[PDB]
RNA sequence: UGCUCGC
């Protein structure tokens, strides 16, 4: 029951939006009633994981979307944690990249910030 | 004959007798504070070796700020036998 | 038990056990003789590899490293008069595959 | 008698019986014939399929007493035994679950 | 044997595995000649002979 | 490929003894059984039509193995 | 070829089976149990479940026998299946 | 008391040589082995 | 909310490693200090 | 959320041998991983993908069908600093009790960085004006099992603003 | 523990 690496690969909520409505999608249509039985606990964890993904704006994402926003911010020497925030947030506001957003301090060049509202928003 | 015991023996028995006072003076407090300064400059010393730290969670910018900076010293392989050069 | 007044059972000897062992059947020797006569379930720490007890290992004072294991009777009584004998077995246990 | 010999090596067993032997030339030579009050004692334990439930079936329904039948039974979710000479032997044979 | 006071003991396994193996393994008509030599040793007796 | 091709009587008992207890514990049958309430006969009715889904691992002793199917076989 | 396999005609007695076994668990129960434990537990030799009387004694199928290999199952499966491409990596 | 049905009729009845304490009702074995 | 612990594993004995224990492992493993000789109390219910 | 690496044994009960394989096996490890923290892990949500799967055994014990699997699943695990949007499910004096949507509530965030004019009066106060945000901090993980929860983390808001909400 | 038996 031994893991091998617990930060493998970092993944954004898209990834695990799409897993989750595949998962309840072959569930559905693969519904049992004893394994059902036996473990509820899959089917609410499921269900509110997605209920939760889909309060937030992680809709209207498609994998074309997320190599063109990595391939803009590439440019931008960002971290990947800054990108993988950015990209599970969708930030609309520039306030949320000027404050909230870490690594603020000779990172947003008061010029930048226009061109990743831009992205973002593409 | 000897007595029945309900209860085992204490398992610190006490002792009439307490350890002698240590030796006072100008010679023991010197020697107490030097151990004490050669616990604190010794492990600061490059060949007070750390357990290299692995599992980095991800890298920032940041890095280069918090990057931990020592002088490394130098072994003489001349003396040292060929098997441990790096 | 022994005898037939005491309601014991046929006794599978070293010979019968040499024929089992001569018939190539383990399976048939291993439910004759630990499963139908002295099966049992204990609790052996994989850190210090004495017994436990309701998955509890009372020498390391923990139950992380405690597992089950089928054994027979027989083999924890000998188990345990060889700790007793000073002679301690310290079982590595490991999985089946 | 000792731990090794006497409880290790050769051991003693249930589910066994021993009687006198008698010649009988009517059987083949892989075939012996049991005596049926040792049959009734000595129990084998077989799991409920899809393929024998209507033997098992009927076997509870003749109970400890008729030769051909049963004398406990085992369910799968509670491990707790029931003796077949007490209680409804109709019902626990139209509840026998598989497993 | 000899059918004169002798008793002999008779085992149930309780495992299908086991079962099995005893069947095949330690069948009587799997088992009709001795490892020794060869020689068969379920055969013909008194009164079979004659 | 270096083994012999013919089963042995042990890899019989063996793979007799898991059917039936595969069966036994509510397995699919895969030979329309016809009115028999005994594993074992099953598993000697499927192991007669070759329909055992069990594949024989037969070890090496320095370490080395090998796959035969119970249909690959030869049985007597 | 058993009692000459070593270089030397060792017999069946307790000394040739000390001589050419090396399972403890064997040894002890054949004779001189005390003897051999006492010894074993003083040298710390670990004792494998290799040998028949061992496995015999721990509750676990011997070697020899039907327990020399080891069956699969023929199941319906597709070994390395296909992995679902990550997008964000 | 039964572990089944709740009744009280446990009855200490031996079955050819085991000692088994049984429910009279459900006839579910409480207890068995000595 | 709930841990993940494996509830059981197919544990198979590998080898068995015979020693010795020293005074201070047969206090840690046993659990109490045995000190009176006798066996029973002095009472009719003779409890140990 | 990340992907673990992560190899089972997982038996399969041989009334499950007309099912495809694959399919049982990940059934298996996601009724086996549901809800479940694994400890310096994490929560695990469910299972991603199934990478390395090797022959399956057949036991002479129990004989169902032992497969030893090597698959890629999903955990909730920040890296000290990831930014999250939870919801308040109710308040201590002590610090305010912040959930993830329907998530977990085990966000416990510590009121002792804001400016000056925090306390919790046990009348549900958030905060005393001049979707809430979440900076985690630590992870933290502890046993169960000690006789014969496990992950809080903390949490912090500093002064971000929130244009939006005070 | 002893002993008489049963092959
Ligand atoms: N003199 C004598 N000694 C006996 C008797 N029964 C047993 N022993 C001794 O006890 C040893 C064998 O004990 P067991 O026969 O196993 O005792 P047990 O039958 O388990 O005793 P219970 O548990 O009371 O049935 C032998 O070494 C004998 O010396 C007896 O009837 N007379
Ligand atoms: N001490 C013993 N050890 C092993 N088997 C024995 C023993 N005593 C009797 N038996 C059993 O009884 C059988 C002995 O019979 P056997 O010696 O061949 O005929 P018999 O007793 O000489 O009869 P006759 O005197 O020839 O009429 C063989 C053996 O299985
Ligand atoms: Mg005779
Ligand atoms: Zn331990």
């Amino acid at each position: 029951m031994e893991v091998k690496d617990a930060n493998s690969a970092l993944l954004s909520n898209y990834e695990v939006f799409q897993l989750l409505t595949d998962l309840k999608e072959q569930r559905k249509e693969s519904g049992k009633n004893k394994h059902s039985s036996g473990q509820q606990n899959l089917n609410t964890i499921t269900y509110e994981t997605l209920k939760y993904i889909s309060k937030t704006p992680c809709r209207h994402q498609s994998p074309e979307i997320v190599r063109e926003f990595l391939t803009a911010l590439k440019s931008h020497k960002l971290t990947k944690a800054e990108k993988l925030q950015l990209l599970n947030h969708r930030p609309v506001t520039a306030v949320e990249i000027q404050l909230m957003v870490e690594e603020s301090e000779e990172r947003l060049t008061e010029e930048q910030i226009e061109a990743l509202l831009h992205t973002v928003t593409s | 004959l000897p007595d029945v015991v309900l209860k085992p023996p204490p398992l610190f028995p006490d002792t009439d007798y307490k350890p002698v006072p240590l030796k006072t003076g100008e010679g023991e407090e010197y020697m107490l504070a030097l151990k004490q300064e050669l616990r604190e400059t010794m492990k600061r010393m490059p060949y007070f070796i750390e357990t290299p730290e692995e599992r980095q969670d991800i890298e920032r910018y940041s890095k280069r700020y918090m990057k931990v900076y020592k002088e490394e010293w130098i072994p003489d392989w001349r003396r040292l036998p060929r098997e441990m050069m790096p | 038990t022994e005898g037939r007044s005491r309601d014991g059972g046929l006794r599978l000897g070293e010979m019968e056990r040499d024929c089992l062992i001569g018939y190539g059947a383990s399976m048939l020797l291993l439910e004759r003789l630990m499963i139908s006569s002295d099966a049992f379930e204990v609790d052996v720490c994989g850190q210090c590899g004495l017994l436990g007890y309701s998955g509890w290992c009372h020498y390391c004072k923990s139950s992380c490293h405690v597992s089950s294991l089928r054994i027979p009777y027989a083999c924890k009584l000998l188990f345990q008069e060889l700790q007793s004998m000073n002679i301690i077995p310290r079982l590595k246990l490991s999985k089946y595959n | 008698q000792g731990r090794f010999r006497g409880n290790l090596s050769g051991k003693r067993v249930d589910f066994s019986g021993r009687t006198v032997i008698s010649p009988d030339p009517n059987l083949r030579i892989d075939e012996v014939a049991v005596p049926v009050h040792v049959a009734k004692i000595l129990t084998f334990p077989e799991k409920v399929n899809k393929a024998n439930i209507n033997f098992l079936r009927k076997l509870v329904q003749n109970g400890p007493e008729v030769h051909p039948g049963a004398n406990f039974i085992q369910q799968r979710h509670t491990q707790m035994k029931r003796f077949l000479k007490y209680g409804n032997r109709e019902k626990m044979a139209q509840e026998l679950k598989y497993g | 044997a000899d059918f004169d006071g002798d008793e002999m003991n008779l085992h149930l396994p309780q495992t299908e595995e086991a079962k099995a193996e005893a069947l095949v393994l330690m069948g009587t008509k799997a088992n009709l000649v001795t490892p020794r030599n060869g020689e068969p040793l379920i055969a013909a007796i008194q009164d079979f002979l004659t | 490929r270096i083994t012999t091709p013919y089963m042995t009587k042990y890899e019989r008992a063996r793979v007799l003894g898991t059917r039936a207890l595969q069966i036994a514990m509510c397995a699919p049958v895969m030979v329309e059984l016809e009115g028999e309430t005994d594993p074992l006969l099953i598993a000697m009715k499927e192991l007669k039509a070759r329909k055992i889904p069990i594949i024989i691992r037969r070890y090496l002793p320095d370490g080395s193995y090998e796959d035969w199917g119970v249909d690959e076989l030869i049985i007597t | 070829d058993l009692m000459t396999y070593k270089g030397e005609v060792l017999g069946i007695t307790r000394f040739g089976l000390a001589k050419m076994k090396e399972s403890v668990l064997m040894l002890a129960s054949f004779e001189k149990t005390a003897d051999h434990l006492f010894d074993a537990a003083y040298f710390g030799q670990k004792d494998s479940v290799c040998g028949v009387s061992e496995c015999i004694i721990m509750g676990i199928p011997m070697n020899i026998g039907t327990g020399l290999f080891k069956l699969l199952h023929k199941a319906d499966r597709d070994p390395n299946p296909p992995k679902r491409p990550l997008i964000f990596d | 008391r039964c572990p089944d049905c709740g009744s009280t009729e446990l009855v200490e009845d031996s079955h050819y040589s085991q000692s088994q304490l049984v429910c009279s009702d459900c006839g579910c074995v409480v207890t068995e082995g000595v | 909310k709930e841990q993940f612990r494996e509830t059981d594993v197919a544990k198979k004995i590998s080898h068995i490693c015979f020693g010795m224990k020293s005074p201070e492992e047969m206090r840690q493993q046993a659990h109490i200090q045995v000190v009176s000789k006798n066996l029973y109390s002095q009472d009719n219910q003779h409890a140990p | 959320f990340v992907l673990v690496e992560m190899v089972d044994t997982v038996r399969i009960p041989p009334w499950q041998f007309e099912r495809k394989l694959n399919d049982s096996i990940a059934e298996e490890l996601n009724k086996k991983l549901a809800n479940k923290v694994v400890y310096n892990v994490g929560l695990c949500i469910c299972l991603f993908d199934i990478t390395k799967l090797e022959d399956a055994y057949v036991f002479p014990g129990d004989g169902a069908s032992h497969t030893k699997v090597h698959f890629r699943c999903v955990v909730f695990h920040p890296f000290l600093d990831e930014i999250l949007i939870g919801k308040i499910k109710g308040c201590s004096p002590e610090g305010v009790h912040v959930s993830l949507g329907f998530f977990d509530d085990i966000l416990i965030p510590p009121e002792s960085l804001q400016q000056p004019a925090k306390f919790d009066e046990a009348e549900q106060v958030w905060v005393w004006e001049y979707g809430e945000e979440i900076r985690f901090r630590v992870v933290d993980e502890s046993f169960v099992d000690t006789s014969p929860y496990t992950l809080v983390g903390s949490i912090s808001e500093p002064g971000l603003g929130l244009l939006s909400w005070w």
